[PDB]
């Protein structure tokens, strides 16, 4: 994910190298576009 | 030759390109350049929108040069491909923006059995200009030879090659065609006086995308 | 003893999109939650492909008018995303900070006359190597789409992607008089009192567009 | 295909309309996460310097592309040319923390120090422009301060980057019909 | 052997035709991926150099072999000796991104830089020689371009190359009957 | 703690041909579509085997002519990839990037005179420690092979590697007089008619024809 | 393949050190030197 590519585990933990995330209790825009009409809205001939 | 009098026996082969046909008695084969068959005809840069037209797949002619005692090894007639055309592959050039198409072509030398000398035909790929030294390594490209004492004609087949898959002729000549003479002509006294070297050329696989306007 | 190893000359210097990172110094920090936000993008494509927005005519209007001349031109302009008929759209944001592109782009276009107002329009694409079409009829036999007015006020069509090359330029050269990727031809058919109407215009990517090789070239 | 423009409903037709070939498409590079994952560089102050995503440049590719976005999220990393050692502290902090070494300080090595720091605001996401005053941003929109005798260059990178809500992003308005810039190319 | 020789089929006779034996050979030194893939010294301008493999001058071991291909593919690797930071832009970039850091940028390192870049060209494939202009090859056959406040060494190396369609090889034209040379020897 | 290492005197230095390779600094880059393109090449000695290219003879020309005396000597060169005879080949070409070679080279006749042209060839390998033979006599005694004209025009024979170490030079030394490989005599038996005829002579690497040890020695 | 030589696994991913390729819808030269005619045309004797 993002610009990384070592292959090899990072020597410190992810509680050091990143922030944590919490949850309480989803792209928008990718279901928007895959939602798009693609097709013809009348009859068609030939 | 590996065959069997005069020009003859599994040395007879005919061409046949659309509605035209060419036979020869005094084959050595066909020279196959780079690969038997086209690479992908449909790729991303053309999306789709391509098409083949057989129609222009056929033979077409044009004289290259005067075969002459006097011409010494190294003398070369170079003819770029494609090259003028009026007829139906050359209407597609005002048609279409893009084309890709091989090469069929054969080469005749028609002297006779009493003349000596031999030239070389190659197809040659992106080649403006050559240099002299160069020529003694032109058979690194798809190439057969005309030597009289066993052949008038030289037949080679090449696929389209380039950078890209399809191509602006207008703008760039994928091939061409090099006649070389390694030995000079010999006449002596029963051979023929000079020998004029003639094409016989057909476009194949030939896929046409991006029409234009017309001038109208 | 000890492993022994070989420090090596031309690494290790910084730089700027290395695929490594940083050694950490402040540890055990947890973020407030945002699960579930509204509006998440993850792909500027997708915004690019389900967002159009406004292409740019004469005068510095979204939109052309109806002629009532023997000239039928609405709008012809190239076929480059550095074109400034195209330079207000996001596709033209988002397309000078990669070098290279490929795919289809879609055209939209809004008719917003009256209901007593009718008019037949024609786009067309005409690819590089010849003069663009001055008229409906030599444009005829490029790639081209008619449609009129009625119910559906908006048609939307696929310049289609057709080069040489597997790739194009997003930018455009100083010397290439021509562009190198062909032309947008807009026409005017005919029209039934459509006199002063407005077409609107708009563009977003189609679903193979592609942008590759990230630039960074503004100096301003 | 002909629509009711007026709806928002995206409609995205294909050149298989008129016989053509939708091809495939590799959009990795337009992936936010991996396009925002890059070093920028900003004017720095003196001494302290806030970190502040919003002075990244406008016309950068990074200035433009947050700008694209209303609200975000990213931890960070900094690369900073500095004399003397470099003290970090959190949002929220006095600005005298600076001169104490207990808050993380890196001491001198050259040529540059390059740290890996998390996101410390108190809010759940940022914003590129905030509607309070009808410009400023709320004081508590930054990812802490550094401090160095000297610092003489600072690099700005995002990491695991998220956006939300689109906004322009706009190209230059050329003056000709096209934008035309030299290109590299082999020479003469 | 005898045989038909206007045919271009190829004939490789071997020593068994008059008793001897063909041996064993070993052609991992003549693989085209592992001969070209070595450094090589190119002259450099001052500070805006264009990666272009054609630079590589025509007597050397890769120079040579390089034109004797017609279409070529390759990654590539640059070995740099330079003043200041060194910026790379790929192929297709307005020559002013080279002033633009977030561009790959890498910062002074003594006693060279060395990166690995890939192929960024629009083409399926390069090529040495292009009849276009019938010399001068178009502008979109290059690696991107470097630039640095001074360059003074420049070295390429190509990486898994692929080369199709053989050209002419050539070697010195001697004057006398064999091309002498001092070969190395003890001495004296 | 940490782990200890030893950076070692004497290694890390750039080295021109090293075994590995160099840091990346911009990943994910997809190339267009290249397979199946036709004319690919892997192996220099697959082109050297399959595509022989000429000799150069006196005059410059790739060919010698029949002669009509006393003297049988067609041509007589040093069996050397750095002979003048050999110096527009292919196979010249590509040995000067290599130090040492071994196995077999062939060499390949092409009689080009007109159907009543007739003649009888023959070529001789002579080694290295006896003066080349003058006649087809003398060269009777070494390996060799004779051969007419006829329906076929062609003849191809093999050069055989004989020496006494298991490589020899691709390059020649200032100090060699004569060539430590020996020779190649080509010579005429006779010829019925064939005054002024061109045989054309070619060259190709054999099966066991190997190449080793790469080096970069022009100047110019 | 090519001149490479390490032994242990390079630290970057594949995507990071080389680009990739990718495929549409094969070493000519190597055919065509094994398809030589290595025999003898005619009749053979002793």
């Amino acid at each position: 994910s993002g610009n990384t590519g070592s292959i090899i585990n990072n020597y410190y933990m992810q509680q050091y190298q990143n922030s944590m995330d919490t949850q309480l209790g989803n792209d928008w825009f990718s279901k928007l576009a895959s939602s798009a009409f693609s097709g013809l809205f009348g009859a068609l001939l030939a | 030759d590996k065959k069997t009098t005069t020009l003859l026996e599994d040395r007879i082969l005919t061409t046949r390109n659309g509605h035209t046909t060419s036979t020869t008695q005094s084959s050595v084969g066909v020279t196959y350049g780079y690969a038997t068959a086209e690479d992908f005809v449909s790729g991303p840069n053309t999306s789709g929108l391509e098409t083949r037209v057989v129609q222009a797949e056929r033979f077409f002619k044009t004289h290259l040069f005067d075969w002459v005692t006097s011409d010494s090894f190294g003398r070369c007639h170079l003819l770029e491909l494609p090259t003028d055309h009026k007829g139906v592959y050359g209407s597609l050039t005002d048609s279409y923006a893009y084309m890709r198409n091989g090469w069929d072509v054969e080469v005749t030398a028609v002297g006779n059995q009493f003349n000596g000398g031999c030239l070389l035909v190659a197809m040659v790929p992106e080649l403006c200009s050559i240099q002299k030294r160069e020529l003694y390594q032109l058979t690194l490209f798809p190439h057969q030879f005309i030597n009289p004492r066993t052949n008038m004609t030289a037949h080679i087949t090449v696929p389209f090659v380039g950078v890209n898959r399809y191509d602006q002729y207008k703008v760039h000549k994928p091939w061409t065609l090099v006649v070389m003479v390694v030995a000079p002509l010999t006449v002596n006294t029963e051979g023929a006086p000079q020998i004029k070297v003639y094409a016989n050329i057909a476009p194949t696989n030939v896929h046409v995308a991006g029409e234009f306007p017309s001038k109208e | 003893g000890i492993f022994p190893v070989a420090c090596s000359d031309g690494y290790g210097g910084l730089v700027t999109t290395d695929p490594k990172t940083a050694d950490p110094v402040y540890g055990k920090v947890f973020n407030p939650p945002r699960n579930q936000l509204p509006g998440r993008f993850t792909n500027l494509l997708d915004v690019a492909e389900a967002c159009p927005t406004f292409l740019r005519f004469e005068g510095g209007v979204p939109y052309v008018t109806t002629k009532t001349d023997s000239d039928r031109v609405l709008a012809q302009f190239d076929m480059s995303l550095a074109a400034k008929h195209m330079s207000n759209t996001f596709l033209a944001g988002l397309a000078q900070y990669y070098t290279q592109y490929s795919g289809t782009i879609n055209l939209h276009f809004m008719f917003t006359g009256p209901t007593d107002a009718k008019a037949r329009y024609m786009v067309a694409y005409a690819p590089p190597g010849m003069e663009p079409p001055k008229t409906p009829e030599a444009a005829a036999h490029c790639i081209h789409a008619e449609w009129d007015t009625g119910l559906n006020s908006k048609f939307t069509f696929s310049i289609p992607y057709l080069s040489a090359a597997d790739y194009t330029y997003t930018a455009s050269d100083v010397a290439e008089t021509t562009n190198v990727q062909g032309w947008v031809c807009l026409f005017q058919i005919t029209h039934g009192k459509a006199d002063g109407d407005a077409l609107v215009v708009l563009a977003s990517a189609g679903k193979d567009f592609e942008l590759r090789l990230p630039v960074d070239a503004r100096a301003e | 295909t002909t629509s009711a423009g007026e709806s928002a409903d995206p409609v995205t037709t294909t050149v298989e309309n008129y016989g053509g070939e939708t091809q495939i498409q590799r959009r990795q590079h337009t992936d936010v996460s991996f396009i925002m994952d890059r070093f920028v560089k900003v004017t720095p102050q003196n001494q302290i310097n806030i970190l502040d995503l919003m002075q990244v440049p406008s016309h950068t590719l990074v200035g433009a592309l947050l700008r694209a976005s209303t609200y975000y999220f990213s931890d960070l990393e900094i690369a900073v040319k500095h004399e003397g050692d470099l003290t970090w502290v959190p949002n929220g902090a006095p600005e005298k923390a600076l001169d104490n070494t207990t808050n993380p300080t890196a001491y001198h090595k050259a040529p540059l120090t390059r740290l890996a720091l998390p996101y410390t605001a108190p809010h759940r996401v940022l914003a590129t422009v905030y509607n309070g005053e009808c410009r400023t941003l709320p004081t508590s929109f930054n990812y802490g301060a550094i401090k160095a005798t000297r610092v003489t260059e600072l690099l700005y990178r995002m990491k695991r980057a998220e956006t939300y809500c689109p906004r322009p992003l706009l190209a230059i308005h050329p003056t000709e019909a096209r934008h035309k810039q030299k290109i590299v190319a082999p020479v003469k």
